[PDB]
RNA sequence: GCUGCAGUUAAAAAGCUCGUAGUUGGAUCUUGGAGGGUGCGCCGUCCCCGCCCUGCCUCCGAAGCGUUUACUUUGAAAAAAU
């Protein structure tokens, strides 16, 4: 449990059985999708639509009111940007972490975590890309990354 | 652990006691309600913890902050939980 | 296409004669050279690109003066370095009971590749079958190419 | 993380009739496991059992008398051929007599007994007595 | 009359014929015509409840449903009775497609759909045998006897539209797959 | 020491982690009645088998013909001596 440490900690949603409702649940897929498209084009993350619609207004999942995923719902809309979210933040938090080594080259408990992150970049690459996602032949590389996350 | 349980039935209680990834089948531990603030006469249907401010309808009010757990309702509101 | 006959010497099948000649349209005559062709057996389609082509290739199952005898055998495609050859792989399982497990195995055949195939890419499954020997290394050619754009890990098209 | 799925639930089946338990809630179940409860079921090793449905992959709750020494998972699943399955038998069951070996052939999850009389064999499960 | 409705490659008759003709009789009105018109069925089969009242099963496109579901409670209530002596009850065609063999042969057929599979399918009969409660959960016991028995426990709100069926569900499941099945009710988190 | 070893203190877990090869990988897609072998004195006891309480298409054979395998199963091909 966990992949770069040691922790143990189970944690999760736990997601309900029923198969259908909410039934107190009104609105239609009309009325989320809608919703979806519009929260992305203000340039929101599937995370973060599936979140602020979870909260705000009701949707218990997306899925459930829709029978689709919410990034399959982008990408059918043409709103699909070109590394998935996960991989971005990734990047990001590499990003951020080489500037702070850079700036700091006296602290080496961040450039073992710069390792780890780099590390878990470079496999979930490897994950997309051995299907198809990524063109094969992508790669993450300090240099180009920085310029590429923004 | 005395060679004693239905572990096919088991006690609502103590089946309401274990954790949400613990439950004899799994389920959640969380729930939905519905918001009042009588300035609006409209109701904001909320989730239980929130992470998002939610606001109401049309006025900027506010309608809970969160926490590490349940959205913290604020002050003057009420709200019905519910369904099925 | 690429004009073949690029060597030094005319490259032409044996004994398939020519004879232009005189008078209009054409013109000589339109095909202008006499093509001949064979079916491998063993039920492996002579694709169509053998026929339609110009190309020489003596080495060739379809086109050629060869015949495939012996074990047909399909590998992966490692290599293709080499002109009109290609370089597979095979895998394969070898048993070690003296305690029980055997382990993957591999070995490398070379294979001479008529210009009848193309996208021979490396990645794609091959059947190749067994021949005269074509040179020092070379004793298959490929028959068939498996194909398939499927392994998905990208998406081919048509 | 999860290499098999048998193995637990076997291992805590076992662990159930050493405590002198009469139930258990195995997690998660598939339908190798089934057919091996299944298998131990006809044979009198275990009483009935009950597929919970939770929307994942499943949870057993096994009734357990209390004829059972013990119920082994044996891995890997090495190929057996059919004087391989002699050997077997001799290898891991109490005597002669009883106690089955119980593998997974092109024709069904079976005991060597049923797999002994259909002729046909292949790759080894686990045993129980 | 037979053409229209009772079709679905037969034309075929008498139970769908008076069936059809109760639709026709509940279409005179309001509201309560224009939403069903779309509404269209394939067959019709009746099997019986041990006692002997005989239970009437209805089958529909899968694409209707949605609207089928949209009526429902207030339609069944009519054909009941205007029809009464039998429990009525909506299920929707599905295809279902055989597991490849191998040698089945297998001239790659088009993946298939496990939206299209037997279990998958039978699911979904359970689904629509039961209406508007849910499906809660479900547990298989298995009998002594090398059978297998299946739970299908039930919601709570709303049953009771259902709780006088319960045994034609059984008897009618039956029909269909050849598998027992038996309900049950809950319980309510806390 | 596969079957079938030991490694807290006896001889033996690298100071720690990342990590490629290699190995290893969750759940989930089909559902009694008689025929034949050997025991016991016309009767039966105890296996094994198709059943009750599933190759498509081409259009019986033929052919098309295989989605790939591994596996396992049934055959042939399998030097004599040993």
């Amino acid at each position: 449990g966990r992949m770069h440490a040691p922790g143990k900690g189970l944690s999760q949603s736990a997601l309900p059985y029923r198969r259908s409702v909410p039934t107190w649940l009104k609105l239609t897929s009309d009325d989320v999708k809608e919703q979806i498209y519009k929260l992305a084009k203000k340039g929101l993350t599937p995370s973060q639509i599936g979140v602020i619609l979870r909260d705000s207004h009701g949707v218990a999942q997306v899925r459930f009111v829709t029978g689709n995923k919410i990034l399959r719902i982008l990408k059918s809309k043409g709103l699909a940007p070109d590394l998935p979210e996960d991989l971005y933040h990734l990047i990001k938090k590499a990003v951020a972490v080489r500037k702070h080594l850079e700036r700091n080259r006296k602290d080496k408990d961040a450039k073992f975590r710069l390792i780890l992150i780099e590390s878990r970049i470079h496999r979930l690459a490897r994950y997309y890309k051995t299907k198809r996602v990524l063109p094969p032949n992508w790669k993450y590389e300090s240099s180009t990354a920085s310029a590429l996350v923004a | 652990m005395p060679l004693a349980k239905d572990l096919l039935h088991p006690s609502p209680e103590e089946e309401k006691r274990k954790h949400k990834k613990k439950r004899l089948v799994q389920s959640p531990n969380s729930y939905f309600m519905d918001v009042k603030c009588p300035g609006c006469y409209k109701i904001t249907t909320v989730f239980s913890h929130a992470q998002t401010v939610v606001l109401c309808v049309g006025c900027s009010t506010v309608l809970c902050q969160p926490t590490g757990g349940k959205a913290r309702l604020t002050e003057g509101c009420s709200f019905r939980r519910k369904q099925h | 296409m690429a004009d073949i006959q690029t060597e030094r010497a005319y490259q032409k099948q044996p004994t398939i004669f020519q004879n232009k000649k005189r008078v209009l349209l054409g013109e000589t005559g339109k095909e202008k050279l006499p093509r001949y062709y064979k079916n491998i057996g063993l039920g492996f389609k002579t694709p169509k690109e053998a026929i339609e082509g110009t190309y020489i290739d003596k080495k060739c199952p379809f086109t050629g003066n060869v015949s495939i005898r012996g074990r047909i055998l399909s590998g992966v495609v490692t290599k293709m370095k080499m002109q009109r050859t290609i370089v597979i792989r095979r895998d394969y399982l070898h048993y070690i009971r003296k305690y029980n497990r055997f382990e993957k195995r591999h070995k490398n055949m070379s294979v001479h590749l008529s210009p009848c195939f193309r996208d021979v890419q490396i990645g794609d499954i091959v059947t190749v079958g067994e021949c005269r020997p074509l040179s020092k290394t070379v004793r298959f050619n490929v028959l068939k190419v498996t194909k398939a754009a499927g392994t998905k890990k990208q998406f081919q098209k048509f | 993380v999860r290499m098999n799925v048998l193995a637990d639930a076997l291992k805590s089946i076992n662990n159930a009739e050493k405590r002198g338990k009469r139930q258990v809630l195995i997690r998660p179940c598939s339908k190798v496991i089934v057919r091996f409860l299944t298998v131990m079921m006809k044979h009198g090793y275990i009483g009935e059992f009950e597929i919970i449905d939770d929307h994942r992959a499943g949870k057993i709750v096994v009734n357990l008398t209390g004829r059972l020494n013990k119920c082994g998972v044996i891995s890997p699943r090495f190929d057996v051929q059919l004087k391989d399955l002699e050997k077997w038998q001799n290898n891991l069951l109490p005597s002669r007599q009883f106690g089955f070996i119980v593998l997974t052939t092109s024709a069904g999850i079976m005991d060597h007994e049923e797999a002994r009389r259909k002729h046909t064999g292949g790759k080894i499960l686990g045993f129980f007595f | 009359s037979a053409k229209i409705v009772k079709p679905n490659g037969e034309k075929p008759d008498e139970f769908e014929s008076g069936i059809s003709q109760a639709l026709l009789e509940l279409e005179m009105n309001s509201d309560l015509k224009a939403q069903l018109r779309e509404l269209n069925i394939t067959a019709a089969k009746e099997i019986e409840v041990g006692g002997g009242r005989k239970a009437i099963i209805i089958f529909v496109p899968v694409p209707q449903l949605k609207s089928f579901q949209k009526i429902q409670v207030r339609l069944v209530r009519e054909l009941e009775k205007k029809f009464s002596g039998k429990h009525v009850v909506f299920i929707a065609q599905r295809r279902i497609l055989p597991k490849p063999t191998r040698k089945s042969r297998t001239k790659n057929k088009q993946k298939r759909p496990r939206s299209r599979t037997l279990t998958a399918v039978h699911d979904a009969i359970l689904e629509d045998l039961v209406f508007p409660s849910e499906i809660v959960g479900k547990r298989i016991r298995v009998k002594l006897d090398g059978s297998r028995l299946i739970k299908v426990h039930l919601d709570k709100a709303q049953q009771n539209n259902v709780e006088h069926k319960v045994e034609t569900f059984s008897g009618v499941y039956k029909k269909l797959t050849g598998k027992d099945v038996n309900f049950e009710f809950p319980e309510f988190q806390l």
